[PDB]
């Protein structure tokens, strides 16, 4: 047992005709504070993987730290380490996942919500959960805790199931994506305006595009309001 | 406090057919009110022509699964390739369910398959352990909503023979799993009407002596 | 549940329910209550169906290790304070069972020892535990005596957890009969109470306030 | 429980599914979540269903009486300050949450009260399990003057949004419209997504199958 | 909780009712009748809360009588026993409940047969061939079930009874100190005092 | 700590063309102890049906209650009182008491003597109206019925039929709920005659 | 919840955000936080939803009765009306509100009748969710009185760090200026204060 | 709670211990000795929690006989007690205490008099001349008080005994089955087998 | 409680105040908050009192050992020490724990170990039950690095306000030099920050 202190809010991802995305703002909030403005939750692994992490920083440093240090790991002793024999996404979380239950299966678990993501070597797209609870699943759509409420909506209107992937095309996924992210930002007080998106295309590779912002928004409106039922001047 | 368990909806089903076995169980995962993927299998292989499925918590169950795959495995390490009589994978499970019996496995697990004669055979199995040789059984959250039917359709409880009164039940017969299947879809559908946690996608697997088939249907999106 | 047993001119009697139950809903009617450890012995079915089950298979192992060492066939008292003593090192862990252990050796005659899960053993004539255990020990105590027709006491038993099936809820299904000998134990088959019932009611004439 | 409300250009549309839950079970498949206060105010309430009903029924009822005694017109904040003032002498106690909208001889008008007493008001909002769904929906999708056609387009796709995503709600849509100087149309059951597929085996049992023990022809009147 | 039984038989009905009365340790009174007749041909048998218990009967019995002349015309077991279950089913709601169950055997005159009414606290009423609030079925309901028979006459039910009694005697873990047992019927009632030498 | 559940029962009805069937168990018993087999959970006021699940005196009470209110109806208005009439009422009175609710699970049923039209609802225990065209389901094992009438309804059965879906699906609903049986009984409603039948069933 | 207001040299005028949270979710991000009761008196309602809205309902109520026969009332005699109404009910009501209003006499005045009832004549006050952040600022960055544009300011600022780290208080700004000229409806949308 | 009585007379001590077994509702045995001859001249009754009490009845006994063959001298009813008194009061500051309490009557053959040593399961011991653990003192312990004299015979005492158990019966809430009694004397153990027909 | 630490061009100062109390009471008002594990390497200390003390005690432990054979370690090297011990217990901690530390060539860096044990090189942190009023302030005031006497100012100020609206939080203020110099110990008597 133990509980949540800064919390890192939610991950959306999808599948697409070559590859897969995923995001995931950068705050770090303390309660109701945000402490954090400014705050990394994708760990790219490899050149074909990336995890978005959703919980406890102080969690999810851990984690890191666990990763670059298991990456270090599989170098020891065989050379063919940056090609035949290298992390595929599939592993990492195989193993990421073996630790989340023997963790909750220890009456301690990791705060955390975990997407894996990225492209195995002979070309298939990966995209699976993974929490404290050591629970998961695939999914053409997936997000953590705030997200999957609201995000997951719009992103099954792009991919109603399995069977349109195929033409689900670079472009339409990533500003859809962005709609969702915006969306994310219009209800949601655990939210922030920065953050960070990473694409992982088997033609062209790990694109990590950090730092954005939120733009376009309708608030002009906003001035038509006027009470609550009655007030009207 | 921290809660370690977690209820991820689902229901199964094993029918014990004369010479076959079916261990059906549809394809959503849920988390409250929320959706968390439309297709994630629960029934799988385990080679030796035997399935296997359990419903309740996730992470318990394919760890269970996980756990009992590996335990196939070694059983042919040490016993040259040694098949494994489904009987006995049964009073394997029992055990390593109970290992964990002072903190549970939460789940309801069945396996179907075939016995040392050809017959077809399911069981059924307790949270912690309790195995029965059962012919038909519905776990999961519908559970109450298939089994009165099954018990009625597949054993014509409370059918009698017109014009004998009411002193003549209504003789059973072992029906051909066209037949069968034809019953667990209808099942399924009537379950997802009524049933919230319950929709999306069936997928089968038919047992029979010369392997396992699957076959899908589709369900509601309700 | 209703499981009952007792000891008589011919032997023992066993005979059990086989309703199992969650909540309000109906898990099963198809309920082995009744561990056939070994030829020799038999355990019924009360408090939580996996300690019973599994410990008394556990129980089934210990007596070949001791016989097989021995040349001899391992007397029932012994074999009820093992699993006594094994229940004994859980009090507290939360095992829940109750359980007679029946069995007719060379010199001990038929015995039964009621034990549970609170370590109690208990040697006896006559035990009925469950929910049912109240009604059943109504028909038993009228009617039992210790000469009776192996018949009988076949009949008494089926009967009385008759009784218990038709007003305890929680109770029900078909009953299992076995009965035990110096030579081992034999089964009765199993009987469909709704089938059942209907007959004796006929038969017996009792049951009257029943419409039809 | 998951509906919605956004008014155009000239009036306002409010609709709402048609299942009613009860923990995991679906009670009915066509409920009527959009009721009549008068002729051009018409709600849409989740939460607690009887007390929804009974509640508009009861304002509906007094709101007629005034009109009638006034010699006027139904004014929408009427109904409103109404509900609201009675609603919260009930700190809370009477879980229901709503979308109250008509048109009066002055205006289009849409608000949403809470179950303690809170009322708000904006171009669309959204009350009920689902209510996530449908609100990120029309989150993108709103522009300020859209149309009877457009308008409707949307709130209708924003329900389906819930409907599917969302597990508490489901089956058909219900719509409702109120234009500024036309009349109001109720469409029970504007869309009819979800539907049974035809059943695999006919179930029908041959006459006589059942065993009756007595029967007679009960009596009626004096 | 005590012990109420009742049996309806032939042109009769029997009322057990124990006769114990315990507070918390010691056993107080053991020659107590928990009995009210409530008019001629009614009686009504009772057990339940300490208090609430013996107000109730009397309170009951009370407005009966007081029909019972005013009208100079007795009232019906039917009737009796549903204006029983009114004043509970109120109560049950009341800003407190008697908490008390009973038996109430009369003779209906008018049809000339036996009528036994059992109830609970709850209000809940029910015509029966016989019955027992409480723990006191679970002992016995099996050995009814099993002899009863509508046709005995008013010896077979006392031994039936008194083989009830037997039982609950040898497996209840409770000391109830035997039982008075009385008869209501087409002459009116009387007390089987002989249970206490039979 | 749930009332409904202390004494058991269940009633399902179900609507045929051109008539309707209303059947329930007969058991009452404090939680396990089963104590009656002749207690019935369906009674009418004239030509109209009421079927009553949950707690004993409440459901009494009911019935009196109604018997009570159509007698006066029926006397002032030189008419008996109407199904979809008697609905909103039951409704209302649902809820006159609705924070001291009558735990019960009603369901009314019955034929229009004007239109003609089959009448079927239900409600919660403070007034609801669940209006269906099919059929409807109360008490213990609610669940169970959803299962057996998912299956067995079908649009418009002849009413030597329908009483033979809707018995088996009362019937077997009933066997896989530990709270309801000892018996139960039917009625089929035509225009004018009626039928009422109990049925044989398992005694556990 | 993020509200307040200030008085200067013209009168005074009060200001707020327009986020209310449901727990982690934004109910109505465009609330109408600053409520009318009289003409030239005003208020900013802090803390629960229901409870703040009703209570202006009533004082609306007994004000608008007030005038039309004891001529125009202070905005002192407004203060002590919710002085009573929060006070007596203290156990089922959940109000931080803030009230302000401006007479030609007396110039504008500010008073806060936060939890409990206790109200308070102060030069400016702030209450809400996230007031909690501009007892830095607000206090040291204070001169006495200002110009309209010139305070226009404090409210801007004050209220944008508001928003940086405080999330249950957000949406866009509103500010209701009250003067000898009469009532003008300010908004200032996002995009603005966050460049600051 | 059981009853468990003992009283030091003459040359002898007698103890008495009820016979009923329950489980919660029903009532099994009904014909249960709860003794346990530890040695030929020692002997203890025993009441206490259901798994707890005959378990460590049987492992004391067990050590007494191995040290009595050990040694192949008897151990003294003083030395008895003492060591019974040690490992209770560990059991107590135990993961697990056994709840139990005991009567331990034996006759001291060097002193040639008998002895009775009463110890609840705290590991509180103390040489009486009677006594009874739980509930069961105080029905009694007056008439005891009343009575008693240390020069009684055997039959003297049993009488006494007996009017206490009547008491027990006519006062006590429970029904305890009647009793078994025993006693310890130069002689050894006997049981008074005849207290069915007296 | 109430202490922070800023970097500048010369490397970085932190401070804190003085006072320390248990319920409404003062234990002592002259607590030496700020602490020393090493000669260029400081921190000031937030929340529980016995726990933060002995913490140290260890970590100035491993350094003054990791010297005595790996040379003089980092500022990053000196974090990630403390980051241990705060996470493995958790469970057993409260601490708020903001450090500081300089070196010729990386300047010199600012590191937040908060409760949990999550670390942060920030420009520069601010803990402590005060910490809350002056988010608005720090964050908008703030330059990008300033001069030793110029920085000096945002620590009296940020530190003034914290004391005037937070009783848990007071006493004196005291700042510690780390530059290229070395270590200055500072003290700014009350009347002082007062007046501001
Ligand atoms: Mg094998
Ligand atoms: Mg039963
Ligand atoms: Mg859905
Ligand atoms: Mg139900
Ligand atoms: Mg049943
Ligand atoms: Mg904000
Ligand atoms: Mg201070």
């Amino acid at each position: 047992t133990q509980q949540p202190i800064v919390t890192g809010t939610s991950v959306i991802s999808m599948k697409y005709d070559n590859g897969v995305i995923i995001a995931a703002d950068n705050l770090g909030s303390y309660g109701s504070l945000l402490r954090f403005n400014g705050v990394e939750r994708l760990i790219p692994v490899g050149d074909n993987t990336v995890v978005g992490i959703s919980g406890d920083i102080s969690d999810m440093q851990h984690i890191e730290r666990l990763l670059k240090d298991l990456v270090t790991e599989n170098a020891y002793d065989n050379p063919l380490a940056d090609a035949e024999e290298a992390l595929e996404p599939s592993y990492i979380f195989e193993y990421l996942a073996t630790v989340m239950y023997q963790r909750r299966s220890k009456m301690n678990p990791l705060w955390n919500a975990i997407i894996v993501a990225g492209v195995q070597s002979n070309g298939d797209q990966f995209l699976r959960y993974v929490n404290l609870l050591g629970v998961t699943y695939s999914s053409p759509t997936l997000a953590t805790g705030f997200g999957a409420h609201m995000a997951n909506p719009l992103l099954r209107k792009v991919v109603d199931r399995e069977s349109d992937i195929p033409k689900t095309t670079v472009q339409v996924a990533e500003e859809a994506i962005v709609n969702a992210m915006r969306v994310l930002y219009y209800r949601d007080a655990r939210s922030s305006r920065n953050f960070s998106l990473a694409i992982i295309d088997k033609n062209t590779g790990l694109t990590f595009k950090k730092n954005l912002q939120v733009e376009n928004m309708k608030w002009d409106f906003a001035k038509d309001i006027k009470g609550y039922g009655t007030q009207k001047i | 406090q921290f809660n370690p368990y977690g209820d991820n909806g689902g229901t199964i089903l094993g029918i014990a057919g004369e010479d076959f076995a079916v261990l059906a169980g549809d394809t959503r995962n849920i988390t409250d009110y929320s959706i968390n993927s439309r297709y994630e299998p629960k029934v799988f292989d385990c080679g030796d022509n035997i399935v296997m499925s359990a419903n309740g918590f996730a992470a318990d169950g394919d760890a269970l699964v996980k756990r009992f795959k590996n335990s196939v495995k070694w059983y042919h390490f040490d016993h040259n390739d040694k098949k494994l009589s489904i009987n006995s994978a049964a009073r394997n499970i029992q055990h390593l369910l109970y290992g964990k019996r002072f903190f549970p496995y939460y789940v309801h697990t069945i396996i179907a398959g075939l016995d040392e004669d050809g017959k077809g055979a399911v069981y059924s199995f307790d949270p912690v352990g309790s195995y029965e040789r059962e012919q038909c059984r519905a776990g999961g959250a519908a559970a109450s909503l298939i089994m009165p039917f099954l018990d009625n359709q597949v054993n014509f409880k409370n059918q009698y023979e017109p014009g004998t009164n009411g002193k003549v039940k209504k003789p059973l017969k072992y029906l051909s799993v066209e037949e069968v299947i034809k019953l667990v879809r209808d099942s399924f559908t009537s379950a997802t009407e009524r049933h919230i946690q319950v929709g999306d996608g069936l997928e089968i697997l038919i047992v029979t002596k010369d392997g396992v088939r699957k076959e899908f249907y589709e369900l509601k999106r309700d | 549940t209703t499981t009952l047993a007792f000891r008589f001119q011919g032997g023992i009697i066993v005979a059990v329910d086989s309703r199992a139950t969650a909540g309000n809903w109906v898990a099963s009617q198809t309920v082995k209550r009744v561990i056939e450890i070994n030829p020799f012995l038999l355990g019924t079915m009360a408090g939580g169906a996996a300690d019973c089950q599994f410990w008394e298979t556990w129980l089934g192992s210990q007596c070949r290790l001791h016989e097989l060492r021995e040349k001899e066939r391992i007397s029932v008292a012994a074999a009820s304070k093992i699993l006594s003593n094994l229940v004994y090192q859980y009090k507290g862990a939360g095992l829940s069972m109750g359980t007679m252990i029946c069995g007719y050796t060379r010199k001990e005659g038929p015995t039964i020892y009621y034990v549970d899960s609170d370590g109690t053993r208990l040697k006896g004539d006559i035990f009925c535990v469950g929910s049912g255990q109240t009604f059943a020990y109504g028909v038993l105590d009228s009617n039992y005596k210790w000469d009776l027709s192996v018949e009988d006491a076949l009949y008494l038993g089926k009967r009385s957890i008759l009784a218990a099936a038709h007003r305890d809820a929680y109770s029900g299904g078909s009953v299992n009969l076995y009965h035990v000998t110096e030579d081992g134990w034999i089964y009765h088959g199993n009987h469909d109470v709704g089938e059942l019932f209907w007959k004796v009611k006929e038969e017996e004439g009792s049951f009257n306030n029943v419409i039809g | 429980t998951t509906i919605v409300g956004v008014k155009f250009n000239n009036g306002v549309v409010i609709a709402a599914d048609t299942r009613s839950t009860q923990g995991p079970i679906v009670a009915d498949k066509n409920c009527a979540k959009l009721h009549r206060i008068s002729p051009k105010i018409w709600c849409a309430g989740a939460g607690t269903a009887a007390d929804t009903e009974a509640v508009t029924q009861l304002i509906g009822s007094n709101i007629e009486l005034h009109s009638l005694y006034t010699s006027r017109e139904p004014r929408v904040v009427s109904a409103l300050q109404m509900l609201k003032q009675h609603l919260f002498k009930y700190q809370g106690h009477i879980g229901a949450y709503l979308i109250v909208a008509g048109v009066d001889p002055t205006g289009s008008h849409l608000f949403s009260i809470h179950a303690h007493g809170s009322t708000d008001v904006g171009y669309y909002l959204s009350l009920g399990s689902g209510s996530l769904a449908a609100m990120a929906v029309l989150e993108s999708h709103w522009k300020q003057d859209l149309t009877k056609e457009e308008a409707i387009k949307l709130a209708s796709d924003a329900i389906q949004a819930g409907i599917w995503n969302d597990l508490g709600s489901g089956s058909n849509v219900d719509v409702c419209v109120m234009e500024i100087g036309k009349d109001a149309e109720y469409l029970r059951n504007y869309l009819t997504p979800n539907v049974r597929e035809e059943k695999q085996k006919s179930y029908k049992f041959p006459r006589g199958t059942t065993a009756v023990l007595k029967e007679s022809i009960v009596n009626i009147c004096d | 909780m005590d012990i109420i039984l009742g049996i309806r038989v032939q042109d009769s009905v029997i009322l057990a009712s124990s006769k114990a009365v315990t507070r918390g340790i010691s056993v107080l009174k053991d020659s107590d009748d928990k009995t009210r007749q409530l008019s001629p041909h009614t009686l009504m048998s009772f057990a339940g809360e300490a208090g609430d218990t013996v107000q109730f009967a009397e309170y009951i019995q009370a407005n009966i009588q007081l029909y019972s002349i005013r009208e100079d015309y007795e009232l019906s077991p039917q009737a009796v026993s549903s204006f029983v279950r009114q004043e509970l089913a109120k109560s049950i709601r009341s800003r407190r409940p008697y908490q008390v169950n009973v038996l109430i055997g009369g003779y209906d005159k008018k049809k000339n047969k036996p009528e036994l009414y059992q109830i609970d606290y709850l209000g809940t009423k029910v015509e029966l061939p016989y019955g027992a609030h409480g723990y006191s079925g679970f002992y016995t309901f099996s050995l009814l079930d099993h002899h009863y028979r509508p046709d005995m006459t008013t010896e077979e039910g006392l031994d039936l009874l008194k083989l009830c009694v037997q039982e609950l005697e040898k497996r209840m873990p409770m000391d109830f100190k035997g039982v008075i047992v009385k008869i209501v019927d087409k002459d009116g009632i009387r007390q089987v005092d002989d249970f206490q030498a039979q | 700590s749930d009332p409904s559940s202390i004494n058991g029962g269940i009633v399902v009805a179900m609507t045929g063309k051109d008539c309707v069937a209303i059947a329930c168990d007969l058991r009452l018993g404090s939680q396990s102890l089963g104590v009656s087999n002749k207690f019935e959970k369906i009674f009418h006021y004239g030509h109209v049906f009421l079927g009553i699940t949950g707690l004993a005196t409440d459901v009494t009470t009911l019935n009196e209650m109604f018997r009570y209110k159509t007698n006066l109806y029926k006397l002032k208005e030189e008419r008996a009182i109407e199904p979809e009439t008697f609905t909103q009422l039951v409704s209302s009175s649902l809820y006159e008491r609705r924070f001291g609710p009558y735990f019960v699970g009603p369901v009314v049923a019955g034929i229009n003597s004007k239109s003609g039209k089959p009448f079927i609802a239900g409600f919660d225990l403070i007034g609801c109206i669940d209006e269906a065209k099919d059929f409807i389901v109360s008490g213990t094992a609610s669940d169970q019925l959803f299962g057996m009438c998912e299956s067995l309804y079908e649009p418009n059965l002849e009413p030597e039929d329908l009483f033979e879906t809707i018995s088996q699906a009362l019937l077997n609903a009933a066997d896989r709920d530990a709270l309801s049986g000892w018996g139960a009984v039917v009625y089929i409603i035509k225009k004018d005659e009626v039928v009422k039948r109990y049925l044989k069933m398992r005694q556990d | 919840t993020s509200i307040m207001a200030v008085t200067f040299k013209d009168g005074v005028i009060l200001g707020a955000d327009s986020r209310t949270t449901t727990g982690a979710y934004i109910a109505n991000r465009v609330t109408d936080k600053l409520t009318r009761v009289h003409d030239k008196i005003w208020c900013c309602r802090s803390g629960s939803a229901a409870d703040t809205q009703a209570i202006a309902d009533i004082v609306q109520y007994h004000l608008e009765l007030y005038t039309s026969q004891y001529g125009t009332p202070s905005t002192e005699t407004a203060a002590s009306v919710f002085k009573e109404l929060c006070y007596e009910n203290k156990d089922n009501l959940t109000a931080g509100i803030i009230v302000a209003g401006y007479d030609d006499k007396n110039k504008g005045e500010v008073y806060t009748i936060p939890l409990g009832g206790s109200v308070h004549k102060l030069p400016y006050a702030i209450a809400g969710s996230g007031s909690t952040f501009i007892y830095g600022y607000c206090d040291k960055n204070f001169r006495e009185n200002m110009s309209k544009e010139e305070t226009v300011d404090f409210i801007k600022h004050s209220l944008s760090q508001a928003i940086k780290w405080d999330g249950s208080s957000g949406g866009v700004i509103r500010m209701v200026v009250l003067t000898a000229a009469g009532v003008e409806r300010l908004i200032f949308y996002p995009d603005e204060y966050e460049q600051l």
